[PDB]
Protein backbone atom coordinates (compact mmCIF):
# COMPACT_ATOMS: atom_id res chain seq x y z
CA UNK A 1 0.00 0.00 0.00
CA UNK A 2 2.76 2.52 0.94
CA UNK A 3 6.43 3.20 0.16
CA UNK A 4 8.71 6.03 1.24
CA UNK A 5 10.20 8.76 -0.92
CA UNK A 6 13.04 11.05 0.02
CA UNK A 7 13.31 14.58 -1.26
CA UNK A 8 16.64 16.09 -2.21
CA UNK A 9 16.52 18.10 1.04
CA UNK A 10 15.94 14.99 3.19
CA UNK A 11 12.18 15.14 3.79
CA UNK A 12 10.47 11.70 3.72
CA UNK A 13 6.99 11.02 2.24
CA UNK A 14 4.80 7.94 2.76
CA UNK A 15 3.08 7.49 -0.63
CA UNK A 16 0.66 4.98 -2.01
CA UNK A 17 2.48 2.39 -4.12
CA UNK A 18 0.33 2.59 -7.22
CA UNK A 19 0.49 6.34 -7.12
CA UNK A 20 4.24 6.36 -6.84
CA UNK A 21 4.56 3.92 -9.77
CA UNK A 22 3.12 6.43 -12.20
CA UNK A 23 6.72 7.62 -12.11
CA UNK A 24 8.53 4.98 -14.05
CA UNK A 25 11.79 6.11 -12.49
CA UNK A 26 10.45 5.46 -9.07
CA UNK A 27 8.87 2.14 -10.16
CA UNK A 28 12.31 1.08 -11.34
CA UNK A 29 14.12 2.14 -8.20
CA UNK A 30 11.60 0.28 -5.99
CA UNK A 31 11.31 -2.99 -7.93
CA UNK A 32 14.55 -3.40 -9.80
CA UNK A 33 16.91 -1.79 -7.30
CA UNK A 34 15.01 -2.63 -4.15
CA UNK A 35 15.24 0.83 -2.64
CA UNK A 36 13.24 1.97 0.38
CA UNK A 37 13.27 4.85 0.78
CA UNK A 38 13.71 6.08 -2.79
CA UNK A 39 16.23 8.86 -2.74
CA UNK A 40 15.26 11.58 -5.20
CA UNK A 41 18.34 13.68 -5.46
CA UNK A 42 16.96 16.27 -7.91
CA UNK A 43 13.54 16.93 -6.52
CA UNK A 44 12.91 18.98 -3.49
CA UNK A 45 10.06 18.66 -1.07
CA UNK A 46 7.91 21.54 -2.30
CA UNK A 47 7.92 20.19 -5.86
CA UNK A 48 7.56 16.60 -4.81
CA UNK A 49 4.37 17.56 -2.85
CA UNK A 50 2.95 19.03 -6.05
CA UNK A 51 4.00 15.99 -8.13
CA UNK A 52 2.29 13.64 -5.63
CA UNK A 53 -0.81 15.79 -5.59
CA UNK A 54 -0.83 15.56 -9.37
CA UNK A 55 -0.27 11.79 -9.38
CA UNK A 56 -2.94 11.31 -6.77
CA UNK A 57 -5.55 13.23 -8.83
CA UNK A 58 -4.67 11.25 -11.96
CA UNK A 59 -4.36 7.80 -10.24
CA UNK A 60 -7.46 6.49 -12.08
CA UNK A 61 -7.04 7.44 -15.74
CA UNK A 62 -7.46 6.17 -19.29
CA UNK A 63 -5.26 11.49 -22.49
CA UNK A 64 -6.47 14.24 -24.87
CA UNK A 65 -4.44 17.22 -26.17
CA UNK A 66 -6.50 19.93 -24.46
CA UNK A 67 -5.62 20.81 -20.85
CA UNK A 68 -8.18 19.68 -18.29
CA UNK A 69 -9.45 22.44 -16.00
CA UNK A 70 -8.13 20.72 -12.90
CA UNK A 71 -4.59 20.72 -14.34
CA UNK A 72 -4.87 24.31 -15.49
CA UNK A 73 -5.62 25.21 -11.92
CA UNK A 74 -2.84 23.05 -10.48
CA UNK A 75 -0.48 24.90 -12.86
CA UNK A 76 -1.56 28.37 -11.72
CA UNK A 77 1.93 28.74 -10.25
CA UNK A 78 4.98 30.88 -10.88
CA UNK A 79 7.22 30.16 -13.86
CA UNK A 80 10.06 28.82 -11.77
CA UNK A 81 7.81 26.27 -10.20
CA UNK A 82 6.39 25.39 -13.56
CA UNK A 83 9.88 24.65 -14.89
CA UNK A 84 10.72 22.72 -11.77
CA UNK A 85 7.72 20.54 -12.52
CA UNK A 86 8.88 20.06 -16.07
CA UNK A 87 12.29 18.90 -14.86
CA UNK A 88 10.81 16.77 -12.11
CA UNK A 89 8.37 15.13 -14.48
CA UNK A 90 11.19 14.49 -16.92
CA UNK A 91 13.49 12.96 -14.32
CA UNK A 92 10.73 10.93 -12.69
CA UNK A 93 9.41 10.00 -16.14
CA UNK A 94 5.75 10.93 -15.62
CA UNK A 95 4.48 11.32 -19.16
CA UNK A 96 1.20 12.96 -18.29
CA UNK A 97 2.76 15.65 -16.15
CA UNK A 98 5.46 16.34 -18.67
CA UNK A 99 2.89 16.84 -21.46
CA UNK A 100 0.59 19.04 -19.58
CA UNK A 101 3.47 21.25 -18.22
CA UNK A 102 5.09 21.54 -21.65
CA UNK A 103 1.78 22.40 -23.40
CA UNK A 104 1.36 25.10 -20.83
CA UNK A 105 4.72 26.62 -21.79
CA UNK A 106 3.94 26.27 -25.48
CA UNK A 107 0.71 28.21 -24.92
CA UNK A 108 2.74 30.95 -23.27
CA UNK A 109 4.74 31.26 -26.58
CA UNK A 110 1.96 30.80 -29.10
CA UNK A 111 1.53 33.94 -31.20
CA UNK A 112 4.22 36.10 -29.52
CA UNK A 113 6.86 38.27 -31.05
CA UNK A 114 10.52 37.81 -30.27
CA UNK A 115 10.38 40.67 -27.77
CA UNK A 116 7.18 39.39 -26.15
CA UNK A 117 8.84 35.98 -25.63
CA UNK A 118 11.91 37.64 -24.04
CA UNK A 119 9.84 39.71 -21.60
CA UNK A 120 7.74 36.68 -20.74
CA UNK A 121 10.63 34.36 -19.93
CA UNK A 122 13.31 36.97 -19.02
CA UNK A 123 15.66 36.03 -21.79
CA UNK A 124 18.44 38.44 -22.78
CA UNK A 125 19.02 39.42 -26.39
CA UNK A 126 22.50 37.89 -26.72
CA UNK A 127 22.83 38.42 -30.50
CA UNK A 128 25.55 40.54 -31.96
CA UNK A 129 24.35 43.28 -34.31
CA UNK A 130 25.37 41.20 -37.31
CA UNK A 131 23.93 37.98 -35.90
CA UNK A 132 20.66 39.79 -35.30
CA UNK A 133 20.42 41.07 -38.82
CA UNK A 134 21.18 37.57 -40.01
CA UNK A 135 18.34 35.89 -38.02
CA UNK A 136 15.80 38.48 -39.21
CA UNK A 137 16.71 37.71 -42.79
CA UNK A 138 16.69 33.92 -42.26
CA UNK A 139 13.09 34.32 -40.96
CA UNK A 140 11.36 36.94 -43.17
CA UNK A 141 9.60 34.12 -44.98
CA UNK A 142 7.20 34.01 -42.02
CA UNK A 143 5.59 37.34 -42.95
CA UNK A 144 4.89 36.21 -46.54
CA UNK A 145 1.18 37.01 -46.79
CA UNK B 1 -32.70 10.75 -80.30
CA UNK B 2 -34.59 13.64 -78.63
CA UNK B 3 -31.80 15.98 -79.81
CA UNK B 4 -34.72 18.28 -80.76
CA UNK B 5 -33.90 19.92 -77.41
CA UNK B 6 -31.75 17.67 -75.04
CA UNK B 7 -28.99 20.30 -75.39
CA UNK B 8 -30.73 22.69 -72.99
CA UNK B 9 -29.52 20.86 -69.95
CA UNK C 1 11.66 29.19 -7.61
CA UNK C 2 14.25 30.79 -9.93
CA UNK C 3 14.33 28.46 -12.95
CA UNK C 4 14.07 29.73 -16.48
CA UNK C 5 13.08 28.31 -19.83
CA UNK C 6 16.65 28.80 -20.92
CA UNK C 7 17.92 26.25 -18.41
CA UNK C 8 15.89 23.36 -19.79
CA UNK C 9 17.94 20.72 -21.51
CA UNK C 10 17.87 20.78 -25.32
CA UNK C 11 15.86 17.56 -25.76
CA UNK C 12 13.10 19.16 -23.71
CA UNK C 13 13.23 22.44 -25.60
CA UNK C 14 13.01 20.49 -28.85
CA UNK C 15 9.93 18.66 -27.52
CA UNK C 16 8.22 21.95 -26.59
CA UNK C 17 9.13 23.74 -29.81
CA UNK C 18 8.18 20.67 -31.84
CA UNK C 19 4.67 20.96 -30.41
CA UNK C 20 4.12 24.52 -31.68
CA UNK C 21 2.73 25.77 -34.96
CA UNK C 22 5.59 26.20 -37.37
CA UNK C 23 4.67 29.90 -37.68
CA UNK C 24 5.75 30.48 -34.08
CA UNK C 25 9.17 28.93 -34.70
CA UNK C 26 10.65 31.93 -36.53
CA UNK C 27 9.87 34.27 -33.61
CA UNK C 28 11.49 31.76 -31.32
CA UNK C 29 14.58 31.66 -33.47
CA UNK C 30 15.02 35.42 -33.08
CA UNK C 31 14.76 35.30 -29.31
CA UNK C 32 18.42 34.27 -28.67
CA UNK C 33 21.56 32.34 -29.77
CA UNK C 34 20.44 29.09 -28.23
CA UNK C 35 16.95 28.99 -29.67
CA UNK C 36 18.33 29.82 -33.09
CA UNK C 37 20.73 26.90 -32.77
CA UNK C 38 18.14 24.44 -31.52
CA UNK C 39 15.70 25.37 -34.29
CA UNK C 40 18.14 23.97 -36.89
CA UNK C 41 17.07 20.55 -35.63
CA UNK C 42 15.20 19.04 -38.58
CA UNK C 43 12.98 16.70 -36.56
CA UNK C 44 11.11 19.76 -35.37
CA UNK C 45 10.39 20.82 -38.93
CA UNK C 46 9.70 17.33 -40.20
CA UNK C 47 6.90 17.16 -37.64
CA UNK C 48 5.58 20.57 -38.55
CA UNK C 49 5.34 19.41 -42.16
CA UNK C 50 3.47 16.19 -41.13
CA UNK C 51 0.89 17.69 -38.81
CA UNK C 52 0.12 20.94 -40.61
CA UNK C 53 0.24 19.88 -44.30
CA UNK C 54 0.04 16.05 -44.11
CA UNK C 55 3.46 15.44 -45.70
CA UNK C 56 5.97 12.93 -44.45
CA UNK C 57 9.29 13.48 -46.16
CA UNK C 58 11.56 10.57 -46.91
CA UNK C 59 14.88 10.89 -45.11
CA UNK C 60 16.74 9.26 -47.97
CA UNK C 61 15.15 11.61 -50.41
CA UNK C 62 16.18 14.54 -48.27
CA UNK C 63 19.78 13.28 -48.10
CA UNK C 64 20.08 12.76 -51.84
CA UNK C 65 18.51 16.10 -52.79
CA UNK C 66 20.18 18.05 -50.03
CA UNK C 67 16.89 19.62 -48.98
CA UNK C 68 15.64 19.79 -45.42
CA UNK C 69 12.17 19.97 -43.86
CA UNK C 70 12.95 23.47 -42.67
CA UNK C 71 13.43 24.39 -46.32
CA UNK C 72 10.25 22.59 -47.31
CA UNK C 73 8.15 24.33 -44.65
CA UNK C 74 9.49 27.81 -45.33
CA UNK C 75 9.93 27.81 -49.07
CA UNK C 76 7.27 25.34 -50.37
CA UNK C 77 4.52 24.70 -47.87
CA UNK C 78 4.10 28.07 -46.10
CA UNK C 79 5.11 30.02 -49.24
CA UNK C 80 2.38 28.47 -51.33
CA UNK C 81 -0.15 27.51 -48.70
CA UNK C 82 -2.93 29.57 -50.30
CA UNK C 83 -3.04 27.72 -53.59
CA UNK C 84 -3.50 24.33 -51.92
CA UNK C 85 -6.91 22.69 -52.22
CA UNK C 86 -9.69 22.26 -54.74
CA UNK C 87 -10.28 24.73 -57.56
CA UNK C 88 -12.50 25.58 -60.47
CA UNK C 89 -10.91 27.29 -63.45
CA UNK C 90 -12.66 30.17 -65.12
CA UNK C 91 -13.15 28.93 -68.65
CA UNK C 92 -16.24 30.63 -70.00
CA UNK C 93 -19.06 28.18 -69.30
CA UNK C 94 -17.00 25.00 -69.22
CA UNK C 95 -15.35 25.00 -65.77
CA UNK C 96 -13.01 22.23 -64.59
CA UNK C 97 -11.54 20.53 -61.54
CA UNK C 98 -8.05 21.19 -60.21
CA UNK C 99 -6.79 19.66 -56.96
CA UNK C 100 -3.54 21.29 -55.85
CA UNK C 101 -1.68 19.01 -53.66
CA UNK C 102 1.65 18.27 -51.92
CA UNK C 103 3.79 15.41 -53.04
CA UNK C 104 7.24 15.15 -51.50
CA UNK C 105 9.29 18.14 -52.56
CA UNK C 106 6.62 19.06 -55.14
CA UNK C 107 3.35 20.90 -55.16
CA UNK C 108 1.24 19.56 -57.99
CA UNK C 109 -1.81 20.99 -59.69
CA UNK C 110 -3.79 17.95 -60.88
CA UNK C 111 -6.57 18.53 -63.50
CA UNK C 112 -9.37 15.95 -63.19
CA UNK C 113 -11.38 15.19 -66.29
CA UNK C 114 -14.37 12.95 -66.81
CA UNK C 115 -14.24 9.65 -68.64
CA UNK C 116 -15.47 9.24 -72.18
CA UNK C 117 -19.14 9.76 -72.81
CA UNK C 118 -21.27 7.92 -71.81
CA UNK C 119 -19.28 5.75 -69.40
CA UNK C 120 -20.20 7.54 -66.28
CA UNK C 121 -18.93 4.60 -64.07
CA UNK C 122 -15.33 4.65 -65.44
CA UNK C 123 -12.78 6.52 -63.25
CA UNK C 124 -11.88 10.16 -63.68
CA UNK C 125 -8.84 10.84 -65.89
CA UNK C 126 -6.11 13.13 -64.46
CA UNK C 127 -3.14 14.88 -66.03
CA UNK C 128 -0.89 17.35 -64.16
CA UNK C 129 -1.09 20.99 -65.20
CA UNK C 130 1.68 22.63 -63.20
CA UNK C 131 4.16 21.80 -60.53
CA UNK C 132 6.25 23.60 -58.02
CA UNK C 133 9.60 22.02 -57.20
CA UNK C 134 12.03 22.76 -54.32
CA UNK C 135 15.73 21.95 -54.88
CA UNK C 136 18.72 22.54 -52.58
CA UNK C 137 19.83 26.10 -51.86
CA UNK C 138 17.29 27.86 -54.16
CA UNK C 139 13.72 29.13 -54.27
CA UNK C 140 11.16 26.61 -55.56
CA UNK C 141 10.62 26.74 -59.30
CA UNK C 142 7.27 26.87 -61.03
CA UNK C 143 6.83 24.77 -64.13
CA UNK C 144 3.92 24.41 -66.57
CA UNK C 145 3.22 20.70 -67.33
CA UNK C 146 0.83 21.21 -70.17
CA UNK C 147 1.72 19.86 -73.57
CA UNK C 148 3.47 16.74 -74.73
CA UNK C 149 7.02 18.12 -74.71
CA UNK C 150 7.74 17.97 -70.96
CA UNK C 151 8.05 20.37 -67.96
CA UNK C 152 8.96 24.03 -68.74
CA UNK C 153 8.84 27.50 -67.28
CA UNK C 154 5.68 28.88 -65.70
CA UNK C 155 4.49 31.57 -63.27
CA UNK C 156 1.97 31.49 -60.41
CA UNK C 157 0.19 34.47 -58.97
CA UNK C 158 -1.75 34.53 -55.73
CA UNK C 159 -4.36 37.22 -55.87
CA UNK C 160 -6.51 36.40 -52.81
CA UNK C 161 -7.37 33.84 -50.14
CA UNK C 162 -9.57 32.20 -52.75
CA UNK C 163 -8.14 32.84 -56.19
CA UNK C 164 -4.91 32.26 -58.08
CA UNK C 165 -3.67 32.07 -61.64
CA UNK C 166 -1.05 30.42 -63.82
CA UNK C 167 0.88 31.74 -66.79
CA UNK C 168 2.91 29.57 -69.17
CA UNK C 169 5.94 31.25 -70.63
CA UNK C 170 7.07 28.91 -73.33
CA UNK C 171 3.88 27.89 -75.11
CA UNK C 172 5.96 26.43 -77.91
CA UNK C 173 5.74 23.29 -75.75
CA UNK C 174 1.96 22.90 -76.21
CA UNK C 175 2.45 22.72 -79.98
CA UNK C 176 2.91 19.46 -81.92
CA UNK C 177 4.79 18.38 -85.05
CA UNK C 178 1.54 17.44 -86.83
CA UNK C 179 0.02 20.85 -86.08
CA UNK C 180 -3.23 22.11 -84.57
CA UNK C 181 -5.13 19.29 -86.24
CA UNK C 182 -3.06 16.74 -84.34
CA UNK C 183 -3.55 18.81 -81.16
CA UNK C 184 -7.23 18.42 -81.88
CA UNK C 185 -7.06 14.69 -82.86
CA UNK C 186 -5.05 14.04 -79.69
CA UNK C 187 -7.47 16.00 -77.46
CA UNK C 188 -10.38 14.24 -79.16
CA UNK C 189 -8.89 10.83 -78.33
CA UNK C 190 -8.37 11.69 -74.65
CA UNK C 191 -11.74 13.46 -74.09
CA UNK C 192 -13.87 11.24 -76.32
CA UNK C 193 -12.04 8.06 -77.41
CA UNK C 194 -13.35 8.65 -80.91
CA UNK C 195 -12.16 10.07 -84.24
CA UNK C 196 -13.31 12.94 -86.50
CA UNK C 197 -15.51 10.31 -88.24
CA UNK C 198 -17.60 9.14 -85.25
CA UNK C 199 -18.24 12.81 -84.36
CA UNK C 200 -18.86 14.22 -87.87
CA UNK C 201 -22.61 13.51 -87.27
CA UNK C 202 -23.03 16.24 -86.19
CA UNK C 203 -24.43 18.66 -83.65
CA UNK C 204 -21.86 17.21 -81.18
CA UNK C 205 -19.06 17.60 -83.84
CA UNK C 206 -19.81 21.30 -83.64
CA UNK C 207 -20.02 21.55 -79.85
CA UNK C 208 -16.86 19.53 -79.46
CA UNK C 209 -14.88 21.75 -81.82
CA UNK C 210 -16.09 24.97 -80.19
CA UNK C 211 -15.01 23.63 -76.85
CA UNK C 212 -11.64 22.65 -78.08
CA UNK C 213 -11.06 25.96 -79.76
CA UNK C 214 -12.46 27.97 -76.86
CA UNK C 215 -10.63 26.19 -74.06
CA UNK C 216 -7.39 25.97 -75.94
CA UNK C 217 -7.27 29.79 -76.40
CA UNK C 218 -6.25 29.81 -72.74
CA UNK C 219 -2.85 28.12 -73.51
CA UNK C 220 -2.99 27.18 -69.71
CA UNK C 221 -3.02 30.85 -68.65
CA UNK C 222 -5.86 30.39 -66.35
CA UNK C 223 -7.44 31.80 -63.27
CA UNK C 224 -8.75 29.39 -60.65
CA UNK C 225 -11.45 30.04 -58.05
CA UNK C 226 -11.84 28.13 -54.83
CA UNK C 227 -14.38 25.43 -54.39
CA UNK C 228 -15.02 23.00 -51.47
CA UNK C 229 -16.42 19.53 -51.00
CA UNK C 230 -19.77 19.50 -49.21
CA UNK C 231 -20.32 18.81 -45.45
CA UNK C 232 -21.22 15.23 -44.50
CA UNK C 233 -24.15 14.74 -42.07
CA UNK C 234 -25.51 11.65 -40.44
CA UNK C 235 -29.24 10.92 -40.19
CA UNK C 236 -30.01 13.87 -42.41
CA UNK C 237 -28.29 12.64 -45.57
CA UNK C 238 -27.84 10.01 -48.23
CA UNK C 239 -24.22 10.96 -49.19
CA UNK C 240 -22.66 14.13 -50.81
CA UNK C 241 -19.87 14.81 -53.27
CA UNK C 242 -18.80 14.87 -56.85
CA UNK C 243 -20.49 12.82 -59.56
CA UNK C 244 -19.93 12.23 -63.26
CA UNK C 245 -23.22 12.84 -65.15
CA UNK C 246 -24.60 12.53 -68.66
CA UNK C 247 -25.67 15.81 -70.22
CA UNK C 248 -26.72 14.60 -73.63
CA UNK C 249 -24.68 15.87 -76.58
CA UNK C 250 -22.48 17.88 -74.28
CA UNK C 251 -21.15 14.59 -72.95
CA UNK C 252 -20.40 14.02 -69.32
CA UNK C 253 -20.21 16.81 -66.82
CA UNK C 254 -19.11 16.87 -63.25
CA UNK C 255 -21.81 17.77 -60.79
CA UNK C 256 -21.61 18.27 -57.06
CA UNK C 257 -24.42 16.86 -54.82
CA UNK C 258 -24.94 18.63 -51.56
CA UNK C 259 -27.66 18.70 -48.89
CA UNK C 260 -29.54 21.75 -47.65
CA UNK C 261 -32.38 20.54 -45.38
CA UNK C 262 -35.33 18.96 -47.18
CA UNK C 263 -33.67 19.74 -50.57
CA UNK C 264 -30.61 18.31 -52.34
CA UNK C 265 -28.70 20.46 -54.79
CA UNK C 266 -26.73 19.49 -57.88
CA UNK C 267 -24.21 22.21 -58.74
CA UNK C 268 -22.21 22.14 -62.03
CA UNK C 269 -18.45 21.85 -61.65
CA UNK C 270 -17.99 21.54 -65.38
CA UNK C 271 -20.71 22.83 -67.67
CA UNK C 272 -21.72 23.76 -71.17
CA UNK C 273 -22.91 26.80 -73.12
CA UNK C 274 -26.55 26.08 -72.27
CA UNK C 275 -26.18 25.74 -68.48
CA UNK C 276 -22.71 26.85 -67.46
CA UNK C 277 -20.32 25.73 -64.76
CA UNK C 278 -21.32 27.08 -61.35
CA UNK C 279 -25.07 26.81 -61.86
CA UNK C 280 -27.70 24.75 -60.14
CA UNK C 281 -28.44 21.96 -62.59
CA UNK C 282 -30.83 20.10 -60.37
CA UNK C 283 -32.86 20.49 -57.17
CA UNK C 284 -34.33 17.47 -55.41
CA UNK C 285 -37.27 17.86 -53.07
CA UNK C 286 -36.66 15.39 -50.29
CA UNK C 287 -40.09 15.66 -48.68
CA UNK C 288 -41.93 14.58 -51.84
CA UNK C 289 -41.13 10.91 -52.51
CA UNK C 290 -42.71 9.30 -55.52
CA UNK C 291 -43.92 5.74 -55.35
CA UNK C 292 -42.63 3.41 -58.00
CA UNK C 293 -45.25 1.33 -59.84
CA UNK C 294 -44.75 -2.20 -61.19
CA UNK C 295 -42.57 -2.39 -64.37
CA UNK C 296 -45.57 -2.14 -66.70
CA UNK C 297 -46.71 1.21 -65.23
CA UNK C 298 -43.17 2.50 -65.15
CA UNK C 299 -43.17 1.88 -68.90
CA UNK C 300 -46.21 4.24 -69.31
CA UNK C 301 -44.78 7.71 -69.88
CA UNK C 302 -48.07 9.57 -69.41
CA UNK C 303 -48.66 7.99 -66.06
CA UNK C 304 -45.29 9.29 -65.03
CA UNK C 305 -46.03 12.75 -66.44
CA UNK C 306 -49.47 13.00 -64.81
CA UNK C 307 -47.96 11.86 -61.46
CA UNK C 308 -45.02 14.33 -61.68
CA UNK C 309 -47.17 17.32 -62.66
CA UNK C 310 -49.51 16.44 -59.74
CA UNK C 311 -46.60 16.81 -57.30
CA UNK C 312 -45.47 20.03 -58.99
CA UNK C 313 -48.93 21.41 -58.32
CA UNK C 314 -49.04 20.34 -54.66
CA UNK C 315 -45.61 21.95 -54.26
CA UNK C 316 -46.86 25.21 -55.77
CA UNK C 317 -49.72 25.08 -53.23
CA UNK C 318 -47.39 24.58 -50.28
CA UNK C 319 -44.92 27.36 -51.32
CA UNK C 320 -47.62 29.82 -52.54
CA UNK C 321 -49.52 29.83 -49.22
CA UNK C 322 -35.02 -1.88 -53.78
CA UNK C 323 -37.44 -2.93 -56.53
CA UNK C 324 -37.16 -3.35 -60.36
CA UNK C 325 -36.77 -0.18 -62.43
CA UNK C 326 -37.20 0.76 -66.09
CA UNK C 327 -37.37 4.03 -67.98
CA UNK C 328 -40.67 4.79 -69.62
CA UNK C 329 -41.05 4.22 -73.34
CA UNK C 330 -39.93 7.28 -75.28
CA UNK C 331 -37.44 8.51 -72.72
CA UNK C 332 -33.93 8.55 -74.15
CA UNK C 333 -30.84 7.57 -72.15
CA UNK C 334 -27.33 7.96 -73.53
CA UNK C 335 -26.11 5.37 -71.02
CA UNK C 336 -28.42 2.33 -71.58
CA UNK C 337 -26.66 0.42 -68.72
CA UNK C 338 -28.60 2.36 -66.13
CA UNK C 339 -29.27 0.07 -63.21
CA UNK C 340 -32.49 -1.91 -63.45
CA UNK C 341 -33.20 -1.80 -59.69
CA UNK C 342 -33.72 1.33 -57.53
CA UNK C 343 -34.20 2.26 -53.87
CA UNK C 344 -36.46 5.37 -54.17
CA UNK C 345 -37.68 8.39 -56.17
CA UNK C 346 -38.28 12.11 -55.44
CA UNK C 347 -39.73 15.09 -57.22
CA UNK C 348 -37.17 17.58 -58.46
CA UNK C 349 -36.59 20.27 -61.02
CA UNK C 350 -33.74 20.90 -63.45
CA UNK C 351 -32.43 24.13 -64.95
CA UNK C 352 -32.59 24.55 -68.71
CA UNK C 353 -31.64 27.36 -71.06
CA UNK C 354 -30.93 27.99 -74.70
CA UNK C 355 -27.46 28.59 -76.04
CA UNK C 356 -25.74 31.42 -74.19
CA UNK C 357 -27.55 30.57 -70.99
CA UNK C 358 -30.58 32.40 -72.35
CA UNK C 359 -33.86 32.53 -70.41
CA UNK C 360 -33.01 29.80 -67.96
CA UNK C 361 -35.96 27.96 -66.38
CA UNK C 362 -36.89 25.14 -63.98
CA UNK C 363 -38.53 22.11 -65.58
CA UNK C 364 -40.09 19.35 -63.59
CA UNK C 365 -38.50 15.91 -63.34
CA UNK C 366 -37.97 12.92 -61.04
CA UNK C 367 -34.84 11.97 -59.20
CA UNK C 368 -34.04 8.27 -58.99
CA UNK C 369 -31.73 6.72 -56.39
CA UNK C 370 -30.11 3.44 -57.47
CA UNK C 371 -27.46 2.76 -54.82
CA UNK C 372 -25.20 4.68 -52.47
CA UNK C 373 -23.42 6.21 -55.40
CA UNK C 374 -25.52 6.14 -58.54
CA UNK C 375 -28.55 8.30 -59.28
CA UNK C 376 -30.67 9.56 -62.15
CA UNK C 377 -32.88 12.40 -63.27
CA UNK C 378 -35.71 12.09 -65.76
CA UNK C 379 -36.10 15.38 -67.57
CA UNK C 380 -39.89 15.27 -68.07
CA UNK C 381 -40.37 17.95 -70.79
CA UNK C 382 -37.30 16.63 -72.71
CA UNK C 383 -38.18 12.93 -72.40
CA UNK C 384 -34.56 12.44 -71.49
CA UNK C 385 -32.62 10.68 -68.71
CA UNK C 386 -29.37 11.78 -67.02
CA UNK C 387 -27.41 9.06 -65.22
CA UNK C 388 -24.96 10.13 -62.51
CA UNK C 389 -22.23 8.14 -60.74
CA UNK C 390 -19.93 8.98 -57.85
CA UNK C 391 -16.42 10.19 -58.42
CA UNK C 392 -14.45 7.59 -56.44
CA UNK C 393 -11.18 9.59 -56.32
CA UNK C 394 -10.16 11.11 -52.98
CA UNK C 395 -9.38 14.79 -52.52
CA UNK C 396 -6.86 16.47 -50.28
CA UNK C 397 -7.44 19.98 -48.77
CA UNK C 398 -10.97 20.16 -50.17
CA UNK C 399 -13.11 20.40 -47.04
CA UNK C 400 -14.96 23.61 -46.24
CA UNK C 401 -14.29 25.66 -43.09
CA UNK C 402 -17.98 25.38 -42.17
CA UNK C 403 -21.38 24.87 -43.72
CA UNK C 404 -21.87 28.64 -44.25
CA UNK C 405 -18.52 28.90 -46.01
CA UNK C 406 -19.69 26.20 -48.45
CA UNK C 407 -23.04 27.92 -49.09
CA UNK C 408 -21.00 31.13 -49.63
CA UNK C 409 -18.71 29.37 -52.13
CA UNK C 410 -21.78 28.15 -54.02
CA UNK C 411 -23.01 31.70 -54.37
CA UNK C 412 -19.67 32.99 -55.68
CA UNK C 413 -19.24 30.38 -58.43
CA UNK C 414 -22.87 30.80 -59.47
CA UNK C 415 -22.52 34.57 -59.79
CA UNK C 416 -19.34 34.27 -61.85
CA UNK C 417 -21.32 32.66 -64.69
CA UNK C 418 -24.68 34.34 -64.03
ZN1 LIG D 1 3.07 25.48 -70.71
Amino acid sequence: ASIKLQSSDGEIFEVDVEIAKQSVTIKTMLEDLGMDPVPLPNVNAAILKKVIQWCTHHKDDPGTDDIPVWDQEFLKVDQGTLFELILAANYLDIKGLLDVTCKTVANMIKGKTPEEIRKTFNIKNDFTEEEEAQVRKENQWCEEK
Amino acid sequence: PTDVRDVDI
Amino acid sequence: SGRSLLELPPELLVEIFASLPGTDLPSLAQVCTKFRRILHTDTIWRRRCREEYGVCENLRKLEITGVSCRDVYAKLLHRYRHILGLWQPDIGPYGGLLNVVVDGLFIIGWMYLPPHDPHVDDPMRFKPLFRIHLMERKAATVECMYGHKGPHHGHIQIVKKDEFSTKCNQTDHHRMSGGRQEEFRTWLREEWGRTLEDIFHEHMQELILMKFIYTSQYDNCLTYRRIYLPPSRPDDLIKPGLFKGTYGSHGLEIVMLSFHGRRARGTKITGDPNIPAGQQTVEIDLRHRIQLPDLENQRNFNELSRIVLEVRERVRQEQQEGQPFVLPVGVSSRNEDYPRTCRMCFYGTGLIAGHGFTSPERTPGVFILFDEDRFGFVWLELKSFSLYSRVQATFRNADAPSPQAFDEMLKNIQSLTS
